[PDB]
């Protein structure tokens, strides 16, 4: 009897930290994701208005070569 | 000991926050300076109203509070408002940014950049308590702080706290007072985060709020004042029990025992009663029988739904004031012959009561009768999963479209997401389903 | 606070740029020098979102003037409210755009942008939390259109997470006579779907017809047009101006108003040109819409509104509720709820109550389709084309500009068209 309640408090203590401990974790998990996400749509934001400047070049360069 | 910590997030949060403490106050026979002259025990005690308020040596009640918002313009007038002197400047945190009605905003872009700093405060209050014993927490469903920051902060508490118990007091989004056409995508994505780190969440509807400022204090179009004032009662209601000693006082937590009979399942329906003006209390007394038979009457609901079309699983009674337990009985027996009163098969029928002797107070110029005696009716039904029946379809309404989404995925976000909240909601209004079916 | 950057490029801009400050200036109460002499505080709440507060109680526009000519740049400084801009920031050229659309956008004001960007930074580092920028310009000439719309790209590379608003004023034949313009459009067009968070569609030939029919004045003058453009500048901007029931910024309006980041082009609507169900009325009557559309050609996606001035609250809520009942049709079913009302208690001046409407509706692909039309016209037979290959440009940018208008438009019939089910 005595072996099966330390087993009891036991196992709430287990299921207490795994709970803790897993929600640590797929907090990470989403926090690091949506990280990720938000920088490669600012990245690609500022690639394709990189590609107006090189754009811009290459009209400024056009008019310059055709006198 | 035995402390409650309350949390007040985004505007709801905060401005509901302001009424209800104003009230404890007035409840409590506190000053706006914090000063409560028939408290003999300066700078401490283990009184009841203690479990709300911490002590100052220099005889200052000081709310066991933090209020949070990712705007500062709501929390500024606290800061410069009549109880400013109530709290200490560190207990009122503000950002320079809101979340502009996006729970991505909330929980991620703007949120994170003060969650650390609003757990260190949290933890300076949980530090002063002697035996803490849970969180409240105040928010809307529909703003981006209080959909998308309140879910962040609930998710750390779980990891700060363990299973130390977190209330919930959370305001259904309603057309009436709507402030964004996507509070629908921030209620669900909410509701799922939250879930799993919430032990009770008692809902507010909105448009059942403004329904009865309408019908009940005549208020031809009631402003967010008029709502809170009203809310504040209720929520007064709740924790009194916690805020005050008495025979026949019975703790929340008890209560909470009988109407979660499993952990999904832990959004009660309250109702209050009576809802009514000065102009037509005067020489008239509503009693026990008349407002305990209100509490079974829809249109008192802070819920729109209809018990009478679904399962009871539980019914307790939080009178307040003027009440003894032989006129419960009477109106309790009175109401079970002649009401649409059913409860599922496998739960006991008898109605759990409780009883405050401390009567009913009002706010200065409110709206709202004095009266001798109040109560709160909390009960655990099936129909409360009406409520998600209405914003689950609503969300997919837009999202079959995929409207608005792109506000979110561009804060970093994913369609998984949505669709992961959605499923949850789906179980979850299949969950009151299944429980309100009959044995085999 | 939560500033906004206001910029002001070309002739158009100008004008309506400086009557915008005049209005607003008088509501907030404020005289040309910059001094405060109002009666409520309600003026001041939320001023700095506009302006910015300098010695001895001086109000300063956080507005930023620009011209590829220096004539339009003398007409502001000696006009009303002249001695309230900042000096510093007029920025001027010498050449003069032309109505070319390549030389302000890739030309001429890719010269004078830097100068500019300049001064959007000078503004934008002393905000304590800048929420975006707001453009008046027009799309038929060449700086407004050309330069303007190349300042939106530069100024969404340095603050790419800030909101891009526009008031865009349409080009028609009805007043201006030049006829390149469905070119500059088009092109203008091909840039604000692609860098613009909002857009407000200020329609010329809506602006037109509404001065000849209504107010029953022929031969309309700019600044007929512009009282206009004033009064409706002045209602989709209250929200962000007053304190009220729901605070708006420009973030909070965008995603109220755009389902879909390119359908972000509203046709802005006022009355009157009274009691509260005339005012619901006719502000959903297509004769009061800044947009030369009508709203049943289409479907709405959502609907912004504000009621200005004091009057029954109670009966303005009935009213739209009436009015979305009866006209269920028209407003989409798949987006709940996408009609929101707004309310002010300080009226405008000289209206005792007004009110001013913004909507995302499908129907604005009629204004898209006449653009398209004139454009299409002038480039089958490559007229005046020369101008714009002259500064380097190439066929392809025109058709491209063309298939993506195109696409706006078949975008815009494609949620018309969607049902819930
Ligand atoms: N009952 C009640 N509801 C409120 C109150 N203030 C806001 N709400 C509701 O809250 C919802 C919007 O959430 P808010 O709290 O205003 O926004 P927020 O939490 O500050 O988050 P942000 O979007 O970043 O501003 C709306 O549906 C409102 O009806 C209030 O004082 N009382
Ligand atoms: N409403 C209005 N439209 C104008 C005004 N001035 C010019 N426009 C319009 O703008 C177009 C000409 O562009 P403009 O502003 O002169 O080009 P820019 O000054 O070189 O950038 C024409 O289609 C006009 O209808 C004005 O004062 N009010
Ligand atoms: O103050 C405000 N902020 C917002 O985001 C606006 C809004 C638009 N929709 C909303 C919805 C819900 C709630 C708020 C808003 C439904 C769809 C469109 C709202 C507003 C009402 N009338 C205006 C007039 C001018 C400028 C802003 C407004
Ligand atoms: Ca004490
Ligand atoms: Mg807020």
């Amino acid at each position: 009897k005595r072996e099966h309640e330390r087993e009891v408090i036991q196992k709430a203590i287990e299921e207490n930290n795994n709970f803790i401990k897993m929600a640590k974790e797929k907090l990470a998990q989403k926090m690091e994701s949506n990280k990720e996400n938000r920088e490669a749509h600012l990245a690609a934001m500022l690639e394709r208005l990189q590609e107006k400047d090189k754009h811009a070049e290459e009209v400024r360069k056009n008019k310059e070569l055709k006198e | 000991m035995r402390e409650c910590i309350s949390i007040h997030v985004g505007q709801a949060g905060v401005q509901i926050g302001n009424a209800c403490w104003e009230l404890y106050c007035l409840e409590h026979g506190i000053q706006p300076d914090g000063q409560m002259p028939s408290d003999k025990t300066i700078g401490g005690g283990d009184d009841s109203f203690n479990t709300f308020f911490s002590e100052t040596g220099a005889g200052k009640h000081v709310p066991r509070a933090v209020f949070v918002d990712l705007e500062p313009t709501v929390i500024d007038e606290v800061r410069t408002g009549t109880y400013r002197q109530l709290f200490h400047p560190e207990q009122l945190i503000t950002g320079k940014e809101d979340a502009a009605n996006n729970y991505a905003r909330g929980h991620y872009t703007i949120g994170k950049e003060i969650i650390d700093l609003v757990l260190d405060r949290i933890r300076k209050l949980a530090d002063q308590c002697t035996g803490l014993q849970g969180f409240l927490v105040f928010h809307s469903f529909g703003g981006g702080t209080g959909s998308g920051f309140t879910s962040l902060l609930m998710e750390r508490l779980s990891v700060d706290y363990g299973k130390k118990s977190k209330l919930e007091f959370s305001i259904y989004p309603a057309p009436q007072v709507s402030t964004a056409v996507v509070e629908p995508y921030n209620s669900i994505l909410t509701t799922h985060t939250t879930l799993e780190h919430s032990d009770c969440a008692f809902m507010v509807d909105n448009e059942a709020i403004y329904d009865i400022c309408r019908r009940n204090l005549d208020i031809e179009r009631p402003t967010y004042t008029n709502l809170n004032r009203l809310i504040s009662q209720i929520v007064s209601s709740i924790t009194a029990s916690l805020r005050f000693d008495g025979a026949l006082n019975v703790d929340l937590t008890e209560f909470q025992t009988n109407l979660v009979p499993y952990p999904r399942i832990h959004f009660p329906l309250a109702t209050y009663a009576p809802v009514i003006s000065a102009e037509k209390a005067y020489h008239e007394q509503l009693s026990v029988a008349e407002i305990t038979n209100a509490c079974f009457e829809p249109a008192n609901q802070m819920v729109k739904c209809d018990p009478r079309h679904g399962k009871y699983m539980a019914c307790c009674l939080l009178y307040r004031g003027d009440v003894v337990p032989k006129d419960v009985n009477a109106a309790i027996a009175t109401i079970k012959t002649k009401r649409s009163i059913q409860f599922v098969d496998w739960c006991p029928t008898g109605f759990k009561v409780g009883i405050n002797y401390q009567p009913p107070t009002v706010v200065p110029g409110g709206d709202l009768a004095k009266v001798q005696r109040a109560v709160c009716m909390l009960s655990n039904t099936t129909a409360i999963a009406e409520a998600w029946a209405r914003l689950d379809h609503k969300f997919d309404l837009m999202y079959a479209k995929r409207a608005f989404v792109h506000w979110y995925v561009g804060e970093g976000m994913e369609e998984g997401e949505f669709s992961e909240a959605r499923e949850d909601m789906a179980a979850l209004e299949k969950d009151y389903e299944e429980v309100g079916v009959d044995s085999v | 606070m939560r500033e906004i950057v206001h910029i002001q490029a070309g002739q158009c801009g100008n004008q309506i740029g400086a009557k915008f400050w005049e209005v607003i200036s008088d509501e907030h109460g404020i005289d040309p020098t910059g001094s405060y002499h109002g009666d409520s505080d309600l003026q001041l709440e939320r001023i700095n979102v506009y302006y910015n507060e300098a010695t001895g109680n001086k109000y300063v526009p956080r507005a930023i003037l620009v011209d590829l000519e220096p004539g339009t740049m003398d007409s502001v400084r000696s006009g009303p409210f002249g001695q309230i801009f900042r000096p510093d920031n007029f920025v001027f050229g010498q050449s003069g755009a032309g109505n070319n659309w390549a030389k302000g956008h890739y030309t001429e004001g890719a010269e004078l942008v830097d100068s500019v960007l300049d001064v959007v930074r000078k503004e934008s580092e002393s905000c304590d939390c800048l929420q975006g920028f707001q453009l008046t310009h027009s799309l038929g000439g060449g700086t407004g259109s050309g330069m303007g719309t190349l300042l939106i790209s530069k100024i969404r590379e340095e603050y790419p997470d800030r909101i891009m608003n526009t008031f865009s004023v349409m080009p028609s034949p009805k007043v201006s006579d030049t006829v390149v313009e469905p070119y500059n459009a088009t092109l203008s067009v091909h840039q604000l779907v692609e860098n613009t968070d909002e857009t407000y569609c200020i329609d010329n030939e809506a602006l037109y017809d509404i001065c000849f029919r209504t107010l029953k004045l022929t031969t309309p003058t700019y600044g007929d047009l512009n009282h206009l453009v004033s009064a409706t500048m002045s209602g989709v901007t209250t929200c962000l101006r007053f304190p009220g029931q729901l605070n708006a910024d420009l973030r909070k309006l965008a995603v109220n108003m755009v389902p879909f980041p390119r359908l972000h082009f509203f046709m802005p609507g006022f009355a009157p040109l009274l009691t509260v169900p005339e005012l619901t009325q006719q502000m959903f009557d297509s004769k009061n819409m800044m947009a030369a559309c009508d709203p049943r050609h289409g479907r709405y996606l959502t609907v912004a509104a504000i009621f200005r001035g004091r009057m029954s609250m109670k009966e303005v809520d009935e009213q739209m509720l009436n009015v979305q009942n009866k006209n269920s049709s028209y407003f989409v079913e798949w987006i709940p709820n996408n009609v929101k009302t707004a309310v002010c208690d300080i009226p405008p001046r000289g209206l005792k109550m007004s009110a001013t409407f913004i909507g995302n509706s499908t129907a604005i692909q009629e204004l898209f389709k006449r653009i398209s039309e004139q454009f299409t016209a002038m480039f089958r037979r490559k007229a005046f084309l020369h101008w714009y290959t002259g500064e380097g440009m190439d066929e392809m940018e025109f058709t491209e500009a063309e298939s993506n208008m195109n696409d706006l438009v078949s975008e815009y019939q494609q949620y018309q068209d969607a049902t819930a089910d």
